[PDB]
């Protein structure tokens, strides 16, 4: 029994162990009580502005978007302390692990931006914070696991399996199954099982609630389309979800296309991947022909991630929200086209979704639109990947 | 079949408790695999666990995850493991075999699909090891539309709802994982749940002897099968030496 529903049409669930069912019924009825808490309701709201920095600017990009009839403007999520819109979760799960006495921490992560995220988080909490990450992420990723011990986590390298983000997220369920008495598991996406797409989704709402004020005070209406990269969906589904009952507002996201779809060499499960049950939940995965759970590829480290969340499947199945896929190259295409024509440096990830926008500009330039881009992260983290293809293809 | 249900009745008979190993199929790989397990029944085994190499085994602890890794390493498939199957059922008409499974290879290709093919190789049960109770519907029809026993596990942090739930639904047996045991095995019977096997940490004689005199039908050793194969991978011969010698002691310890 639980108190939400924890599918999305026919996807989602509970997929996990019975040992771990008292868990996650434990984290449910916490967060239901914690959104009727005025009192929670403000310390999360107080973290989000007076540490984090919201409301984030939303900025009308006028160069990019010249001599067409497109109208753009980006959701600065970039400007969000630690970079990226991942803050904005880690301090409501840190909120909820604090209201149900838990002291410490379990996350995974893969890039290491979740990892850092839920580092910086359980330090201004004062919880115990350990990151279970595969060791050939660990290996690929110095800086931010560099960051996380700064900022006193532990970081636990993960040899088992591919030694990837699957593997450590595998980890991370076998020791909160151990430890959840004291210890709450911190997912990074909005994906996993019930609730934590749930969960994930209503912590990172307000940026399509701000998005949705800030352009109404700027335009006088709504956007024609809003427009976020997806790895397992969480700035996509934050951006998306105060606008699904807004029917006139196209909501897009776009996976990562690495390669070239037809190179099988990508991340884009929502039309390429066959609908499996793994990570706790029934969602489209990247898998062999006999169920063998596949890793993704992408340019970019933080949409390498072999599933995608439930919402998203569901509000494709329904013809609510449309996906689409990018390049490796599109995506480098945008973000040299962002530095120099606006002074942004765009995360990798991010520069998927504005290399979609661009597209939807180019191809119809005398179309009248007003997009919004979810710029989920600033690309400080990619200058030395752009440098290295840059002057390996002689540029 | 009856697989366990004829076992339950011979052993209640001789007042024995079932003693249970649990093995990767395709460990080390496929030839030594089915000797180890012809050892294991040889020397005693009264029904098999065995599981079939997942990539992502998220139920499973270090010694299990490393014996998925060495049937990989050997190239072992769903496919080879379930071609094994067949073979050991061939060999072995009454001893019960059950599967340990994650879900993704059960719903792969089809869940009824799935269960029609462990109904057509003799398998009598499957334990999904990601499937919750509150899950389970689609997997224990399709069990007992293709006479599997859907098996499921009696966790520590179980409850009364629980308790209910798992008698109702599960056939076979009950996997129980160690209110006190004493509470659980008697609620168990009271609601006329399946015959409870005690699947924590059963690695030496005295938890087998253990199990039964708490009022359990048996004893699963989860791992500690699967760590005399790591420990003599350099040895196949001895390996079988030593897993013979264990699992007879293991055995001999749920005799009357
Ligand atoms: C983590 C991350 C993503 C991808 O994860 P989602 O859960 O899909 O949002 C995208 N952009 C940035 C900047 C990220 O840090
Ligand atoms: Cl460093
Ligand atoms: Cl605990
Ligand atoms: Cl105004
Ligand atoms: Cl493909
Ligand atoms: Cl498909
Ligand atoms: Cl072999
Ligand atoms: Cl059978
Ligand atoms: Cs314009
Ligand atoms: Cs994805």
């Amino acid at each position: 029994t639980t108190l939400l529903n924890p599918y999305f049409g026919e996807f989602g669930g509970m997929y996990v162990p019975q040992i771990l069912m008292p868990a996650l019924n434990q984290l449910e009825e916490a967060f239901v009580s914690a959104q009727k808490d005025p009192e929670f309701q403000a310390q999360f709201a107080d973290l989000l502005k007076n540490y984090a920095g919201r409301p984030t600017a939303l900025t009308k990009c006028q160069n990019i978007t010249a001599g067409t009839r497109t109208t753009l403007y980006l959701k600065r999520e970039d400007l969000l302390h630690g970079g990226a819109h991942k803050t904005n979760q880690v301090l409501g799960q840190a909120l909820l692990a604090k209201r149900m006495g838990k002291s410490e921490i379990i996350a995974e992560t893969g890039a290491g931006a979740h990892g850092v995220a839920s580092a910086l988080a359980s330090a201004l909490l004062g919880l115990k914070c350990r990151i279970y990450m595969g060791a050939k992420d660990v290996e690929r990723q110095s800086p931010n696991v560099f960051r996380m011990r700064l900022m006193g986590a532990e970081v636990i390298p993960v040899h088992s399996g591919s030694a990837t983000l699957k593997d450590a997220c595998n980890e991370a369920l076998r020791d909160w199954s151990g430890s959840y008495e004291t210890a709450h598991y911190m997912l990074g996406t909005a994906a996993g099982p019930h609730p934590y797409p749930t969960i994930v989704r209503e912590f990172q709402r307000m940026i399509g609630e701000e998005t949705k004020a800030q352009i109404l005070d700027k335009e006088g209406r709504l956007p024609d389309a809003v427009i976020a990269c997806v790895g397992g969906g969480s700035n996509a589904i934050g951006m998306f979800a105060d606008f699904i009952n807004d029917t006139s507002v196209g909501l897009i996201g776009v996976e990562p296309g690495g390669h070239g779809i037809e190179t099988g060499e990508h991340g884009a499960l929502l039309k390429h991947g066959r609908v499996g049950i793994y990570f706790g939940m029934k969602a489209p995965m990247m898998q062999t022909a006999d169920g063998q759970i596949e890793e993704s590829y992408s340019i970019s480290a933080g949409l390498d991630f072999p599933s995608v969340g439930p919402q998203h499947a569901y509000l494709n199945s329904i013809g609510r929200a449309d996906y689409v896929s990018i390049t490796d190259d599109e995506a480098l295409e945008a973000f040299k086209t962002l530095c120099r024509h606006e002074g942004i440096i765009p995360a990798l990830e991010s520069s998927h979704a504005l290399a979609h926008a661009l597209k939807m500009m180019r191809e119809q330039p005398e179309k009248e639109q007003l997009l919004v881009v979810n710029l989920s992260g600033r690309g400080d983290k990619d200058i030395f990947t752009v440098h290295d293809i840059l002057k390996a293809r002689g540029e | 079949m009856e697989r366990y249900e004829n076992l339950f009745a011979q052993l209640n008979d001789r007042r024995e408790g079932a003693f249970v190993p649990f093995v990767t199929l395709g460990d080390p790989g496929i030839e030594q695999s089915l000797k180890i397990i012809d050892t294991l029944i040889d020397a005693g085994a009264d029904a098999l666990e065995l599981g079939v190499p997942f990539s992502d085994p998220l139920a499973d602890g270090p010694t299990i995850q490393n014996a998925n890794l060495r049937a990989f390493a050997a190239g072992v498939t769903p496919a080879q493991c379930f071609e094994m199957l067949a073979l050991i059922r061939e060999k072995h008409p009454t001893i019960p075999i059950g599967l340990l499974m994650y879900a993704n290879l059960v719903f792969n290709n089809g869940i009824d699909a799935f269960y029609a093919r462990c109904e057509q190789v003799g398998v009598d049960s499957v334990l999904v090891a990601d499937v919750p109770v509150e899950e389970s519907a689609p997997f224990r029809q399709a069990a007992l539309r293709h006479n599997i026993a859907p098996i499921f596990i009696c966790p520590p942090n179980a409850d009364d709802d629980l308790l209910r739930q798992v008698a109702s639904y599960g056939r076979g047996y009950t996997y129980l994982l160690s209110l006190p045991l004493h509470h659980l095995i008697e609620k168990l019977k009271e609601y006329h749940a399946a015959p409870a096997l005690q699947g924590f940490g059963i690695s030496s004689p005295e938890q087998v002897s253990a199990a039964v005199r708490a009022g359990a039908a048996g004893a699963i050793s989860g791992s500690a099968i699967v760590k005399i194969i790591e420990k003599n991978l350099a040895s196949p011969k001895q390996m079988l030496a030593e897993l013979r010698s264990f699992v007879s002691a293991m055995k001999a310890a749920s005799r009357a």
